[PDB]
């Protein structure tokens, strides 16, 4: 308690750390709080991106089925000369890889907002790896200073109206 | 100015007084034949057609005999009422002529009190007739309700006459909007094609069309089945609330493709102690929190009524006293998610229980006591007359009181004094009721045997209906004696409940249980944490229907670890 | 005391086998 | 209560266990007492 014995003094100190620590709490769960959101918004976006691949497996697997068709049932839709007919298949492959195109871009839009989103957490993820040894030395501090500096005269009361502020 | 009013309606009834006896008539309307005197400045400063033929200066503000053509003579007699009093008497029979005759008019008052009228009275009868009429009279905010309302029950409307004589370019609004509530694509291709075939002479050349706004490639929720449901419990809603989002609106599950089980929680509780009374939706599948808006204008004591198209309604309610007992009527939509005021009952009903009884909801009771002419009044909630006739009202005051319907006939057990409620004979025929008249008795539809557990006391009561009989399975598991805090719910047509019986602090214990009736056992089926559903009373209103999460507004506002062991 | 107390002990007739 | 949960003799049980947590209250502080004796005992006849 920097060598001090006032007691008023010594008491107003006490006040001083008390907000220091309470803001710490604060910012601590706050922190906690977007661990945890940051936690289910990387859950909710690995479930999107394997429903996007299992999407695109069975685009691919509709692409050789395209290809199956050219073999099963194309033999009366293509000697006729008929184009109309074809379209059921011939016009549902052209919209399908420009499907796969779009969706190969979306895949790289939820990529780029994974990696700007693990930026943001791990930017802040960091400083709760460094906040948090100030923070249990500042509440190490405090303990110490209840063993001495609370038996000065101070009441739980006015410990707790100190609290508050 | 303080404008004198007191002088406008003596000189409103005298020149209404003038017209009845047919005094300074310079004007003579000839319409199909029948012949109509009056003034030229009454329908000058009303209608601002009549004011720009008066003031071109021509022959026809010379000319004392006008012939209108294309206007029917009772509309224009409507017209010249209102234009001598300004009171519109509007009726569903002849609104859509009334506002034809408006619109040919320019009636700016009597146009915008029709367009209200027929906004207000959008159903789901006359939705597509609404729509062309909204159409082909180009007016934006009923054809905007009027294709919300399509959207909102296609599946039950396309079988409709008038939508296959609809136009083009409905055809392919319709079709191309996201907002189909169908679970498959296979309807909206049948009705494309129930369209395309009702006149195949003149469509002929729509069916490229037709096809290119069908989603065929679209997949949506196939896919799912093809691989596996291999996931976390029941994770496909979260992917519902994925893949939907990102989508190029040309393969997008529709939304009916995401319209699954919700808990519409009405007049529930949050962490916060001043929202004791607000609303929190949940997802029984993706385990999620959702934000809801169960009191429209602050209305409590109300009574939710999901119809099987998932549309929830109120009736009765409170406002805060300005508590001030009101009647306004709001219905909670799933597409907009809003809820729409109608025609006010004459009964404040006071938390009413009430269910869609044979596809009618009937206001079984549901008041207080203090007369049974007044309270506990059954009434029937005409549809498409929009009207609350009244019906044989409950002989005594039976509160708390779960409605469940059985076999398209209403079982609501009371205190100890069942009746055989008819939705068709509307009798009280003493049914087999109980020993123990205790009320707070929760039950929903649980098939041929109901469970009205609950008694504030928590007996599981077998409650046979086709056999008449009256068996009881046990009581829900605690320790010497828990708190009934019973909340039987109906999750994907189930028996199961949301018992909230507080034991170790954490707000209330709410764990849902597993009801077996071929067993007649006792089970537990899921443990809602609390880590995320925080306090949401004791008996609030919980009712079960499938809803759109994407609609639902996404905010759980509820942070779920805590208590870090830091210290 | 959170399954008697729940159960209806009123805090006063704890109090009287509290006291015996 | 002790398998015992029946109302009556749920709020029994009750009773004996108060009987059992009262008897050791007053044990326990008259342990206390006694510990304190025996200090200052032992500090007089360490002083001694």
């Amino acid at each position: 308690v920097v060598k001090e014995d006032n007691i008023e003094a010594v008491g107003k100190k006490l006040h001083e750390y008390n907000t220091q620590f309470q803001e710490k709490s604060r910012e601590y769960d706050r922190l906690y709080e977007e661990y945890t959101r940051t936690s289910q918004e990387i859950q909710m976006k690995r479930t999107a991106i394997e429903a996007f691949n299992e999407t695109i497996k069975i685009f691919e697997e509709q692409c050789q089925t395209q290809e199956r068709y050219s073999k099963e049932y194309i033999e009366k839709f293509k000697r006729e000369g008929n184009e109309k007919e074809i379209q059921r298949i011939m016009h549902n492959y052209d919209k399908l890889k420009s499907r796969i195109s779009e969706i190969i871009d979306s895949r790289r839009r939820l990529e780029e907002d994974l990696k700007k989103q693990a930026a943001e957490y791990r930017e802040i993820d960091k400083r709760m790896n460094s906040i948090k040894p100030d923070l249990i030395q500042l509440r190490k501090t405090r303990d110490q200073y209840l063993m001495w500096l609370t038996q000065k005269g101070v009441r739980q009361k006015k410990l707790n109206e100190w609290l508050g502020n | 100015r303080q404008i004198n009013t007191e002088y406008a309606v003596s000189l409103l009834e005298q020149l209404k007084l003038f017209y009845e006896q047919q005094l300074f008539t310079d004007i003579v309307l000839i319409v199909e034949g029948t012949e109509f005197p009056c003034h030229k400045m009454v329908l000058a400063t009303c209608s601002s057609y009549f004011r720009a033929m008066f003031m071109s200066g021509l022959s026809e503000s010379k000319q004392t005999h006008v012939h209108l053509r294309n206007v029917d003579a009772a509309t224009l007699q409507i017209i010249i009422t209102y234009a001598y009093t300004g009171n519109l008497a509007m009726n569903d029979s002849t609104v859509e002529q009334l506002y034809e005759t408006a619109c040919f008019l320019q009636v700016e008052d009597v146009l915008q009190r029709c367009r209200e009228y027929l906004i207000k009275k959008i159903n789901a009868e006359n939705c597509v007739r609404l729509l062309s009429f909204a159409d082909l009279f180009s007016c934006e905010e009923l054809k905007q309700s009027a294709k919300r309302m399509v959207e909102h029950k296609f599946t039950a409307v396309y079988h409709q006459d008038a939508f296959m004589q609809l136009s083009h370019d409905l055809l392919i609004d319709i079709l191309s909007s996201d907002n189909l509530n169908v679970e498959k694509e296979e309807t909206v291709r049948e009705a494309a094609m129930l369209w395309l075939e009702y006149n195949t002479e003149s469509r002929s050349q729509y069916l490229s069309s037709v096809l290119s706004q069908i989603r065929i490639d679209a997949l949506s929720e196939v896919t799912q089945r093809a691989w596996f449901q291999g996931l976390p419990p029941n994770d496909k809603s979260v992917v519902v609330q994925g893949l939907y989002k990102d989508m190029p609106k040309f393969f997008k599950p529709r939304l009916g493709m995401t319209k699954e089980e919700m808990m519409i929680f009405i007049e529930a509780s949050s962490e916060n102690p001043c929202s004791l009374y607000s609303s929190v939706c949940y997802s029984p599948q993706a385990e999620k929190v959702y934000k809801l808006c169960s009191p429209p204008a602050d209305l409590h004591k109300v009574g939710t009524v999901v119809t099987p198209d998932n549309d929830i309604y109120i009736a009765g309610g409170q406002v805060p006293l300005k508590f001030r007992t009101v009647n306004c009527f709001y219905w909670f939509d799933a597409q907009q998610n809003t809820w729409f005021p109608k025609t006010p009952m004459l009964f404040v009903r006071i938390k009413p229980s009430l269910v869609c009884c044979e596809g009618y909801i009937y206001a079984i009771g549901g008041d207080s006591v203090g007369g049974e002419l007044n309270r506990r009044t059954v009434e029937r909630y005409d549809t498409e007359k929009d009207e609350w006739t009244m019906v044989s009202p409950l002989p005594c005051a039976w509160q708390w009181s779960a409605a469940v319907v059985v076999h398209d006939c209403i079982y609501v057990m009371t205190l100890n004094l069942m009746y055989c409620y008819f939705p068709r004979s509307d009798s009280w025929v003493e049914m087999a009721m109980r020993q123990t008249s205790r009320s707070f008795a929760s039950a929903a539809a649980f098939g041929d045997k109901i469970f009205y557990i609950g008694g504030l006391s928590v007996t599981v009561e077998i409650y046979d209906v086709n056999k008449n009989e009256w068996k009881m399975a046990a009581n829900i598991p605690a320790k010497r004696y828990s708190d009934p805090c019973v909340r039987a719910v109906v999750i994907s047509n189930s028996l199961c409940v949301f018992m909230r019986e507080t034991h170790l602090n954490e707000r209330a214990k709410y764990v849902t249980y597993q009801y077996d009736l071929e067993l007649d056992r006792w089970s537990l089926r899921q443990h809602i944490s609390e880590r995320v559903l925080w306090d949401l009373g004791r008996d609030f209103r919980c009712t079960v229907g499938k809803l759109y999460p994407s609609c639902l507004e996404e905010s759980p506002w509820k942070p779920p670890t805590y208590l870090f062991s830091t210290d």
